[PDB]
């Protein structure tokens, strides 16, 4: 308490369909079923989790099974980035972040991550502290929640992860959001091709317009 | 023998030691302080002596005492005096034989019925009407702060002290720290009504660091299984649990609400009070070695 875990839970998770606040961090499943209105959505980007053959979105390659549509800067993807690469995007856009816990935090020396999590217990739900290992330099959070803390900063300032994408990442991104064969042009070059792919994606596919960014 | 004591009997009332009361039993070794039953020898009345051994904020206790001293109503636990014996301060106050409502529910392992709630809540609402009329706020309304004497009369005790904990009973405007007034007790009253009917407040199973954020920005709570309760009960809870304090109903208005206005006499609590105090008696026979 009184640590970055409070920062995580302040913003927490709010259902998009009904304005219901949960003081719960993002992790685990990330396709969230609202208990108040049964809405399926992604806790990261707040997109509807169209599950089985119901997706209205065109070119749904993944309509057969549970799937959702996520922007590139959703935590659904950035969770897989390393802590180091996330810090690079933050530094490259000059956004400060914690590596030491904030001064008010007095972490429990036996305790680990103090983010509060709902764990399924017999005949109900019980809130328990995350309690996973808190590495040095992760600002007193565990690996999973420290990355989530960084991603919130990245989402807060609407930073574009595509500014770090490789050629393959841009080819992967090009077919996912623009529905095209991204193979290179004859007469072109690998470096101009990266800047070319980056230019259209930044100009044509916006960042997540429903990600909680605090105005 | 007592020949020595009889020579000492030529003393005035000022000279009298703290033998004025006769301690009988430790009713409950509460964390706030060990609390003992006692009888005043001269009046024959039964009092409760709360020993304060802890070096707690004695201002926090004196503030509780000064609030108690300012109240004269049968709906509020009375205060009789204080004395120092051994190394600790002892506080003499009104005796409520059944205990707090929370322990009544706990001892019987039983939730309170609707009619039992309406009676207990009618008495407390008369207590809130008295305090709000004096421009006072209880600040800690909950089942464990509503005592019942052996007769069956609810009484407010253990006033919340204005700071300079658990949020489940706190009103939205009071947790947000935006300033609050008398109707804050009405919110906690409504939560207490749910606590009496189903054994726990809403958000009880939720962690405090979580509940602090959800309560201000979420719809007012309701019954977990709202098909088990009368319209008057649900409407009364609805009218207690209004987030806008200016819109929230006052203690006077609630006393005319159909759920409270038709409350039965104290005689309905008779059976449950006998049940709870019998579990207390057996509880004391097992802790003693003989
Ligand atoms: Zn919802
Ligand atoms: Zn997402
Ligand atoms: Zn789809
Ligand atoms: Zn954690």
């Amino acid at each position: 308490a009184q640590g970055l875990a409070m920062y995580l839970q302040e913003n927490g998770i709010d259902c998009p369909k009904c304005k219901f606040s949960y003081a719960l961090a993002r992790g685990g499943c990330m396709h969230f079923h609202c208990t108040q209105c049964r809405h399926q959505f992604c806790s990261g980007c707040y997109n509807a989790f169209y599950a089985k053959n119901k997706c209205p979105e065109p070119n749904c390659r993944v309509k057969k099974s549970l799937h959702g549509h996520h922007p590139r800067d959703c935590l659904f993807y950035l969770r897989d980035w390393t802590a180091l690469r996330l810090q690079k995007l933050l530094q490259d856009n000059n956004v400060m972040f914690n590596t030491e816990p904030p001064a008010g935090a007095r972490a429990v020396p036996g305790g680990g991550c103090r983010v509060i999590e709902q764990k399924e217990v017999p005949n109900g739900l019980r809130d328990e502290a995350c309690g996973k290992e808190t590495p040095a330099g992760y600002a007193g959070l565990c690996q999973a929640h420290y990355k989530e803390y960084l991603v919130s900063l990245i989402n807060a300032h609407s930073l574009d992860p595509a500014t770090l994408y490789e050629v393959e990442e841009l080819e992967t991104a090009t077919e996912r959001y623009l529905h095209v064969r991204p193979q290179p042009l004859a007469g072109e070059d690998p470096p101009a091709y990266q800047a070319r792919l980056l230019q259209k994606l930044t100009e044509e596919v916006p960042l997540g317009q429903s990600i909680p960014r605090r105005r | 023998f007592r020949r020595q004591l009889k020579k000492l009997d030529e003393d005035s009332l000022t000279k009298q030691p703290e033998e004025v009361f006769d301690v009988l039993e430790k009713l409950g070794e509460g964390s706030y302080g060990s609390v003992y039953k006692a009888i005043h020898k001269e009046t024959g009345q039964i009092v409760a002596i709360r020993q304060v051994p802890v070096e707690s904020d004695l201002q926090e206790i004196i503030k509780e005492i000064s609030i108690m001293q300012q109240c004269d109503s049968p709906h509020v636990v009375k205060y009789y005096g204080s004395y120092f014996k051994n190394t600790d301060l002892w506080i003499v106050m009104e005796y409520c034989g059944a205990g707090s409502v929370s322990d009544i529910i706990r001892l019987r392992n039983k939730t309170l019925t609707e009619d039992e709630i309406a009676t207990i809540l009618q008495s407390t609402l008369k207590g809130l009407e008295y305090l709000h009329f004096m421009r006072k706020i209880h600040r800690d309304i909950k089942a464990g702060n509503i005592l019942l004497n052996t007769e069956g009369h609810a009484k407010l005790a253990d006033f919340g002290v204005a700071g300079q904990g658990t949020p489940f009973w706190m009103a939205p405007e009071v947790i947000q720290e935006i300033g609050y007034n008398c109707v804050a007790d009405i919110w906690s009253l409504g939560i207490t009504a749910i606590e009496m009917a189903e054994g726990k407040p809403p958000y009880a199973d939720i962690h405090p660091m979580r509940a602090i954020f959800m309560i201000p920005t979420n719809p007012p709570p309701t019954f977990r299984k709202p098909e088990l309760w009368s319209d008057n009960f649900t409407d009364f809870v609805k009218q207690c649990l209004v987030k806008s304090p200016e819109q929230r109903a006052t203690a006077t208005q609630l006393l005319q609400h159909p759920f409270v206005r038709s409350a039965k006499g104290v005689s309905i609590l008779r059976d449950l009070i006998n049940e709870a105090m019998d579990v207390k008696l057996k509880r004391q026979e097992s802790q003693q070695r003989e």
